[PDB]
DNA sequence: GGATCCGCGGCAGATCTGGCCTG
DNA sequence: GGCCAGATCTGCCGCGGATCC
């Protein structure tokens, strides 16, 4: 899988015509407010990623935006186009209009941004949401199960809050959905962890791991039964998959209370790389990797280790203030991209 | 008001009085010279 | 012929003990807060309305909490609707 | 010493 | 204002005896996981500040008590501060006797710069409003009292509205008694605060900066309340008041949470902190101590040069990072020990 | 082109940590 | 010792954007 060519028109402050990355590792160098982030975001969007408001991606004082990418995978090349404006996105695959759910099947790309630290140093809700979306990216049953469980819990809470009534079927539905959600989460986390541990061991010297806390580990029905008095007193369901907690551990201690900036950044990068490797082993071919602002808050040894690890990937693009040594480099000045 | 600086510095070092407390004490001692002369002559 | 209104007997005794003035004394059921459900009906406003005869001045000795201020405002509005000059402590 | 400094400063005021 | 000596015992991973910063610009250099942040946090907590970290997580692994000690001298005279961190709670000993924490609020103190400001600038509406409230609350206590009273009155009126009917105009007047005062105080503070921020930011970059505060109730709380009775009846909640204002930061006349990069946002956060430092120094007469963490990480050469130029004219400041600025005294941190060549 | 649905920013209400006054 | 101030956490409602017939 290689991104052969990429064109755009009226997208943020970009003012280029074409960009042709070479195979293997590459680099981008620019000063503040030049357009590295805009270029990476456009490349991510062109392949069918996720992002900024849809109306904020158009150049100032304009109404139409155009993105075009040409990728030649192993089986055969194909083209993509995007139209943005007031009406909305118009994704067409090789000339035929099609929905995004079709693009969901394609490999795509992985983007690493400074926004991934909040999944490590954030509150419980952010970590739970991150885990939910990470699991959802691999399977389709998970989203339907989550939606059904949410609706059932909403109905049960609404019925319980307003006086009293017969609560027999709602408990059955809630248990029937939770027993599957918890099992799927356990099955995924049993396999995810070793890859992350190995990747972090490659990147750094300490040890990393994951811990999941389950309120109802034996059954939703029994957990609901064993708390009826306080459930009726408070008026809310106090057990279920929607109250689990996920904690990242550095040397057996929570990361959101003891880790520093460099350790947190390394942990986030390791998580993203583990996800990339799992996606590559699952779909069939590794996706393109995009890393933004790779080496600011790291020392010399960590930067060298990161570069050595990234040297072995089929394709990657790095952006930052300082050029890595020994790799091809391209510069960005006021939105235009020029290469030697 | 430059004269009161030495008095404030002297009163600041003793324990139990904060930097703002010393200024308040000096100000209270400025217009109460009756006891102020006695205060200096209390121990000497 | 002076009347005062007080939340409870505790402030009644506290005010009388100092003894600045002597006059007719009145006590309410309590404050006026809707969080735990005490409206005008749950208070003794009805009893207060029986003996406005011969009254030329009323002072609202009420606490400094927000519920006290709301009660004082309600009482002032009601008495002004009936019509009596009112005062409050500083 | 320290007390004497206070004593001499008090004469100024 | 000037700091003279700092000593500690069993604080985070620190292990040292004493540290004597020189008067003027200073620096610190260290690799990852060495203790620069720990040292700055310890200094900030010793001088009477507030540390976001929990109290129970500021001691070593195994020990159960921590000790801090600082020696600072001001224009008035020297004095010593001491903190005893432990399981029971914080206690302060000014010159040797127990002192309430509110007393240190009158002292100069210090200001700390951290990426939390950068997070707050690019945050949601509620975070910006909370930042404005906390910033204003450091110049008066009347503001805090008014905020507490307004919150209690709003809760009372909302509880009344949620179910049933009763006398309602009384609570309306009660809430309007405080809303106008809060609005007037905010307007006056913003009017006094904006030009300093503009002139401070004009020396760090080239673009324009400003502030904007839109109000739901400008003419008065009562008039706006009487003009939205139907919406309140339908929804069941109050929809007008100071508790729904919006604060926006502008770069070249555009919102900064949608059209800004990392460098510009970091520069804005630093400018806000420097303006607060200048205003506080003017207020108390003696400017406080400035502590900067990760001074020049995500900045280019020109911005770093501009930052170094500004901090050279301050009485005393301490910078930390992974690189040594050219031409300034440098100290090194290795596994918790600070040695000055 | 109309209409049901899905996901996320924004806000009010309940819990909980650490400092304070009265005695 | 006992009451309050102020930050963190959880669930409900209205709004924007993708999909269908
Ligand atoms: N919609 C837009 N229309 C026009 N110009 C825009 C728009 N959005 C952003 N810009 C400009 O692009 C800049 C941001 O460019 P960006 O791609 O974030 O730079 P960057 O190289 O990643 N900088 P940095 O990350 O700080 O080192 C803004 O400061 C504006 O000058
Ligand atoms: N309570 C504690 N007891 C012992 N060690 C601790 C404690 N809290 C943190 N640490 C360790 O102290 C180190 C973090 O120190 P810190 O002061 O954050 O470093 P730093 O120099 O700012 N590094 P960085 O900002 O990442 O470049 C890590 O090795 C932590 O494991
Ligand atoms: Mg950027
Ligand atoms: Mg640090």
């Amino acid at each position: 899988m290689r991104l052969l060519l990429f064109r755009q028109r009226n997208f943020r402050n970009l003012a280029l015509e074409a960009y042709r990355p070479p195979p293997g590792l590459s680099a981008l160098v620019g000063a503040n407010a030049q357009g590295k982030t805009s270029l990476l975001l456009g490349i991510h969007l062109a392949l069918g990623g996720e992002v900024l408001g849809l109306a904020d991606l158009v150049r100032f004082g304009e109404e139409e935006a155009w993105l075009h990418a040409e990728v030649e995978t192993e089986l055969g090349a194909y083209r993509l186009e995007h139209r943005l404006g007031p009406g909305g996105r118009e994704v067409l695959l090789n000339g035929k209009r099609v929905s995004l759910r079709t693009l969901w099947e394609l490999p795509g790309s992985v983007l690493v941004s400074p926004l991934d630290l909040e999944a490590v140093l954030g509150p419980k809700e952010e970590r739970r949401a991150y885990l939910d979306r990470l699991i959802a990216r691999f399977s389709r049953r998970y989203a339907a199960l989550l939606s059904a469980y949410e609706k059932a819990l909403r109905q049960r809470n609404a019925l319980l809050k307003a006086g009293g009534e017969g609560l027999s079927a709602w408990d059955r539905e809630l248990a029937r959905y939770g027993d599957e959600i918890v099992a799927l989460r356990r099955r995924f986390l049993r396999r995810f962890a070793p890859i992350l541990r190995e990747v972090h061991a490659a990147l750094a010297a300490k040890e990393a791991g994951l811990r999941l806390e389950e309120t109802a580990g034996e059954g939703v029905l029994r957990a609901l039964e064993a708390s009826r008095a306080e459930e009726r007193e408070r008026g809310q369901t106090l057990v279920g998959p929607h109250r689990d907690d996920l904690v990242f551990l550095l040397e057996g201690r929570p990361a959101h209370r003891f880790a520093s900036r460099g350790e947190a950044k390394t942990l986030a990068l390791a998580l993203r790389l583990a996800e990339h490797r799992l996606l590559g082993e699952h779909h069939g071919e590794p996706p393109l990797l995009l890393v933004d602002e790779w080496g600011e808050e790291l020392d010399e040894a960590r930067r060298r280790a990161v570069l050595a690890y990234a040297q072995a990937l089929p394709q990657a693009i790095l952006a930052g203030l300082e050029a890595p040594p020994g790799v091809p480099v391209c510069s960005v000045v006021r939105g235009v991209v020029l290469c030697p | 008001p430059e004269s009161l600086l030495k008095l404030t510095r002297a009163l600041s070092r003793l324990p139990g009085i904060g930097p703002k407390t010393a200024q308040r004490l000096a100000l209270h001692l400025a217009f109460h010279k009756e006891e102020a002369e006695a205060l200096a002559e209390a121990l000497e | 012929s002076l009347l005062a209104v007080v939340e409870s007997v505790a402030d009644l005794y506290a005010l009388e003990r100092s003894g600045e003035f002597r006059g007719l004394y009145h006590v309410l059921g309590g404050a006026l807060n809707p969080l735990e459900g005490i409206g005008p009906k749950e208070l003794n406003l009805e009893g207060l309305f029986r003996r406005l005869e011969g009254v030329e001045e009323v002072v609202l000795a009420t606490s400094m909490t927000v519920e006290g201020e709301a009660t004082a405002l309600y009482l002032a509005e009601e008495l002004k609707k009936r019509g009596v000059r009112v005062t409050r402590p500083a | 010493e320290e007390a004497e400094a206070l004593a001499e400063a008090l004469e100024g005021i």
